[PDB]
């Protein structure tokens, strides 16, 4: 049987090389200079070089003569080894739900939270429910805002209304203030959004969830991506076993410190007071406000209308942020910095302006999500993330603050985003240097340094001795 | 504002504005010298 | 001959039966250069779209299949020299396969890909 | 150097004959030989005015390269088929 | 820039080496593209003793001079000695030339000597007739270009190489004295002319080897080509 020999080729022009060698084979197959090679292989995904099937290297060299595209493999050839010749012709070929939330990878809608309105059965795209970032073709010759169909009908351009549904500016589809447009599944980020996966790190205590090895707990020695071959050291066991990720879970007796790796709460820490079936409850270190999370890692009140951290209208003039959920009431941090107790129905849910802009103490533009330092007022010295803005008020969050679930309120002006004689030709009119013309480099209340035009020296004299030109 | 220059070849004072190619309106010569300044110069004779 | 060889890179299609890679002009004008007598796609474009593939991986310029181990592994030793495909995505309909089996030609798949 | 050594260097270089990729279907070449170098005095301007000689002081001031263009005349003679030889000469290349 | 003079024979004696005396003549044609192809004719520094070898360009190992002459075309031995010792009545020359003669009494004809040289070549041929051609090319062009590169210059190259060997023997016997390296008679000065010639020659070859590439890229398809586009005026300047 003949063997395969690597011949280096021009990149991106390997298929054309095989076509030219086949034409060269048929053009000289009856002549006195025959191509004694057997086949030519240029694969689909192997880029840069092709393969010649022959019993000899000299047959390869005398067959590729006259081909310029292989001239970097003309002098020497390398044989594909015998066990590896089948590797030449060898060809190889959850995380997303309806009403879940993803993040688009590109565009102005890059990194924005978007709800999955519809999963396409062909698995090409998903319809996404968004909030548009558009200037309504007025500024174009931005923060998120609700789609005003009357405004885009007023401005005109590419607009087509079909009731609440509307097509605009490149087949952008919108309905009832929200966008509903298909975007590719390869173009969206399906995991870690939190408006399978495995995360195990050496040193954590894990439990065996199934098997004859079930209910062993031990600490992680090492980690791999799938079958972790987690090498746990179980209690009272000096031996290392191997477990696949799917067989494990992150256990924890009550009283140990825990971190929230991913979720609405991620970054927060606490001691777990009670562990339930897959449920785990804990108290945060910043605030004693309760938390219930899954073992691998709700946030909404009973009734589903409101959720912690939301902006509410307390009365016609006063806004606040919900900072504690109770069975009949909320605790709300109002815009003045006081916490009030109100019945769930006594406050109205307020539309948050995610695209709000304000000025900080140094006249910088600040926006929601910005990190600011507090430089005046009661919270001076603190640092926080802007969560909401209203008139002269900013609601901030800092996870280190245990009070009010980390929320606090500051005035925007208490925040910050985290001589005449100089150069004037003078004439010394008194003293030992009298009559010299120079230029004032530095000047004070008393004296001034004069670069003398004549000498190579800068000397200082009194301002009472100088007379300008 | 005027910034009168001097042609290297024909020595002709010719008006040039900012952001224009260095060209002499006659003789096409492309090297220009600026001028002598107007501000006062005081030299000791030492 | 040269009539089997494709003329350009655009619209290259591999056959579903013998993995013969030609352009759509050559399938329209010549049919299959190996087994058109069993398939009869010459004189019909829809027969070509039913009997050729739009997805293929790897090409082989099979010059002498009588003394090729690649033709032994790809099972194309008893064929004619030409441009062949390594992996072919696609399948004939059941009428064509049943008609070939009634003529004594069982349809072996050229999809030799390792699907996961 | 610029009188005779450049001439001998430009003339002793062998002519280049070049074929196709040994066939097309189931190949002629040409010679392209050149000689008789020409050298002109330094010149300076490019697509903005009719070219003018470079003064060395102007080169110093404008950080130009006080260089001179050299020219050759090439004779490419090409044979294809039928035994008909046509040679085209390009002066001042 | 100073350099050692070309086409002249220098007999030196380096202190610590396997050989005592060595005669070199770096050679150049009349400003050819080939660099200084330096050839050394050396004498070992001590059985038999005092064999004469000649390390050759594009040859990995030293080659005894008599093998070089037989490869050059002199089958006999009297003819070879006629090119080295010019007066046969001097037996002191013979007593030192015979230790190199008796080293190579197993090569008697031109082709076996060509094979011997080709085996020592940097690119050893796989067959005999490839080493023959490689060594013939080396003797034709690499060795002693200044005495001539043509169809038949074997007699002139043999005369000059025998002169080099005679010069080495004169230094070995003490009839003459070793040439001085700092003697500025043996030096040459590369002024603007020669330096610009050396550099322009290389750039001109580089220009030609890209005109060729452009020509190939158009004639593989065979439509036509334009020498105006082929010439890359940037490279030389
Ligand atoms: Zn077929």
């Amino acid at each position: 049987d003949p063997n395969l020999w690597t011949v280096k080729c021009k990149i991106g022009e390997e298929r054309a090389t095989a076509i030219s060698l086949m034409r060269k084979f048929i053009a000289y197959q009856f002549t006195d200079t025959p191509l004694q090679i057997k086949s030519v292989v240029a694969p689909e995904h192997v880029k840069g070089y092709i393969y010649v099937e022959a019993y000899k290297q000299t047959h390869v060299k005398q067959a590729i003569e006259g081909v310029g595209n292989l001239r970097l493999g003309y002098w020497n050839q390398q044989m594909v080894p015998i066990k590896e010749m089948t590797d030449v012709l060898k060809v190889v070929k959850a995380n997303l739900k309806p009403k879940s939330w993803v993040r688009l990878k590109r565009g102005i809608y890059k990194d924005d939270i978007a709800q999955v309105d519809y999963v396409e059965p062909s698995q090409n795209t998903i319809s996404l429910k968004m909030i548009p970032r558009i200037d309504y073709d007025r500024i174009k010759a931005p923060p998120q805002r609700l789609f005003d169909a009357e405004k885009i009908r007023s401005l005109g351009g590419d607009v087509a209304s079909d009731g609440d549904f509307l097509i605009f500016e490149g087949n952008r589809y919108s309905r009832k203030g929200f966008l509903f447009k298909s975007f590719a599944m390869s173009a969206v980020i399906t995991e870690g959004v939190k408006p399978r996966e495995h995360n195990f790190q050496p040193g954590d205590n894990v439990e065996v969830c199934e098997g004859e090895l079930i209910n062993l707990q031990g600490k992680i020695l090492s980690v791999d991506g799938n079958k972790i071959t987690i090498m746990p050291k179980h209690e009272d066991l000096k031996d290392m076993l191997e477990f696949p990720a799917q067989e494990l879970r992150k256990y924890f007796k009550m009283g140990d410190h825990v971190k929230v790796i991913a979720g609405r709460f991620e970054g927060d820490t606490g001691l777990i007071v009670r562990v339930e079936e897959n449920f785990v409850i804990l108290f945060s270190d910043l605030t004693m406000h309760e938390l219930k999370v899954l073992p691998r890692d709700s946030g909404v009140d009973v009734g589903g209308q409101h959720e912690w951290g939301e902006l509410v209208q307390l009365d016609p003039q006063t806004v606040g942020v919900i900072v504690r959920l109770e069975r009949e009431t909320f605790q709300v941090l109002n815009m003045y910095g006081k916490v009030v107790t109100v019945r769930h129905q006594a406050v109205t849910r307020k539309k948050d302006n995610r695209f709000a802009v304000a000025l900080d103490s140094e006249q910088n533009n600040i926006h929601v999500k910005d990190i600011v330092k507090v430089i005046d007022g009661p919270h001076s010295g603190r640092e926080g993330e802007i969560r909401h803005l209203f008139r002269s008020f900013a609601f901030l969050h800092c996870k280190k603050l245990v009070e009010n679930g980390g929320m606090f309120v500051c005035k925007t002006r208490h925040l910050v985003l985290a001589n005449e004689l100089i150069g004037q030709t003078v004439r010394i009119s008194q003293g030992p240097y009298k009559g010299y013309i120079g230029v004032v480099k530095d000047a004070t209340e008393s004296t001034a340094r004069v670069e003398l035009h004549s000498t190579c020296q800068t000397i200082s004299v009194d301002r009472q001795r100088l007379t300008t030109v | 504002q005027p910034m009168i220059y001097i042609c290297g070849e024909c020595h002709t004072e010719n008006e040039i504005k900012s952001r224009d190619p260095i060209r002499c309106r006659e003789c096409g010569y492309r090297i220009m010298y600026k001028k002598r300044t107007k501000r006062l110069v005081v030299f000791d004779a030492r | 001959a040269l009539e089997t060889v494709p003329k350009d890179l655009r619209h290259l299609r591999a056959c579903l039966l013998c993995s013969l890679v030609k352009t759509i002009d050559q399938f329209e004008y010549d049919g299959c250069d190996n087994c058109d007598a069993y398939l009869q796609m010459k004189g019909n474009r829809e027969m070509v779209y039913d009997c050729t593939s739009s997805s293929f991986d790897g090409i082989i310029a099979m010059m002498s299949p009588e003394d090729s181990w690649v033709s032994k592994w790809q099972r194309v030793s008893n064929f004619k020299p030409g441009v062949y495909a390594v992996s072919v995505t696609g399948r004939l309909p059941q009428g064509i396969v049943r008609e070939l089996k009634s003529r004594g030609v069982a349809y072996k798949s050229r999809d030799t890909a390792i699907k996961t | 150097f610029i009188q005779m050594s450049v001439q001998r260097i430009v003339e002793d270089a062998p002519p280049i004959d070049l074929q196709a990729e040994a066939q097309h279907a189931s190949p002629p070449r040409y010679l392209l030989k050149f000689e008789q170098i020409y050298l002109s005095k330094p010149t300076h301007w490019e697509r903005d005015g009719a070219p003018s000689p470079m003064m060395p002081n102007e080169a110093r001031l404008r950080n130009l390269t006080y260089s001179a263009p050299l020219y050759v005349d090439i004779t490419k003679t090409v044979i294809k088929e039928g035994e008909e030889q046509l040679q085209t000469q390009h002066q001042k290349t | 820039q100073e350099k050692m003079a070309t086409n002249t024979v220098y007999v030196f004696a380096k202190k610590d080496s396997k050989y005592a005396y060595t005669g070199e003549c770096r050679s150049c044609l009349e400003n050819s593209s080939r660099p200084t192809s330096t050839i050394w004719v050396s004498m070992l520094a001590r059985a038999i003793g005092q064999r004469i070898v000649a390390t050759l360009p594009y040859i990995k190992q030293e080659v005894p001079i008599i093998i070089v002459f037989r490869a050059l075309g002199f089958v006999s031995d009297r003819d070879i000695l006629e090119h080295i010792i010019y007066d046969f009545e001097d037996p002191e020359m013979m007593e030192m030339v015979k230790p190199s003669l008796d080293e190579a009494f197993v090569i008697q004809e031109q082709n076996v000597a060509l094979n011997f040289i080709g085996s020592r070549g940097a690119k050893p041929g796989v067959t005999k007739e490839k080493r023959i051609k490689y060594a013939k090319e080396v003797l034709q062009k690499e060795m002693l270009p200044h005495v001539g590169v043509s169809d038949f210059c074997e007699t002139k190259k043999a005369y000059f190489l025998g002169y080099m060997v005679h010069r080495l023997l004169l230094a070995a016997l003490g009839r003459r004295e070793l040439d001085d390296r700092d003697h500025y008679g043996n030096k040459r000065l590369d002024l603007a002319g020669p330096l610009l010639a050396f550099l322009f020659r290389g750039m001109f070859k580089n220009l030609l080897k890209e005109v060729r590439i452009y020509a190939q890229k158009f004639i593989d398809r065979g439509k036509d080509f334009n020498l105006e586009l082929a010439i890359k005026t940037r490279i030389i300047s």
